[PDB]
């Protein structure tokens, strides 16, 4: 089975090379854009206004196998912002393609 | 059946599973 430690150390790298992206990637076209964010979860780009943002089930779930053409989602809206989920500051996302 | 080793699979899978709920939810 896929331990929990496995699974932090492929977390660790995962996170890693997103770090290393949100350092290196380019800046958007413009400030419209939403901004690239590491979630704990996934790898965000940046957006572009009033669109969705979709990016690969992250590589480290032990069930990755399963889910390799599932991605998740968020959505850009028109002024710059992840689309938040009503009350909270929370982003609105999709997770459900890969869900195991 | 189930077998004591399908538990204990079972429980270390959780393990894995359960840290990828901490990412998720926060
Ligand atoms: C109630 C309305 C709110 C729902 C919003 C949540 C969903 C927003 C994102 C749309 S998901 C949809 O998934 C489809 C695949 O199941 C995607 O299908 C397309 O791209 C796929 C690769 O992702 C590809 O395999 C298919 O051949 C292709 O037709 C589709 O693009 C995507 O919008």
């Amino acid at each position: 089975t896929v331990s929990l430690w496995e699974t932090v150390q492929k977390w660790r790298e995962y996170r890693r090379q997103c770090q290393r992206s949100l350092t290196e990637d380019p800046p958007p076209a413009t400030d419209l854009f939403c901004n690239r964010t590491f979630d704990e979860y996934a790898c965000w780009p940046d957006g572009e206004p009033g669109s969705f943002v979709n990016v690969s089930c992250p590589w480290y779930l032990p069930w990755a196998s399963s889910v390799p053409q599932g991605h998740v989602y968020r959505f850009c809206t028109a002024e710059g912002l992840w689309l938040q989920k009503d009350n909270s500051s929370l982003p609105w996302r999709d997770l459900s393609e890969c869900e195991e | 059946g189930t077998f004591t080793s399908d538990v204990s699979s079972y429980l270390e899978g959780q393990a894995a599973k359960e840290f990828i709920a901490w990412l998720v939810k926060g």
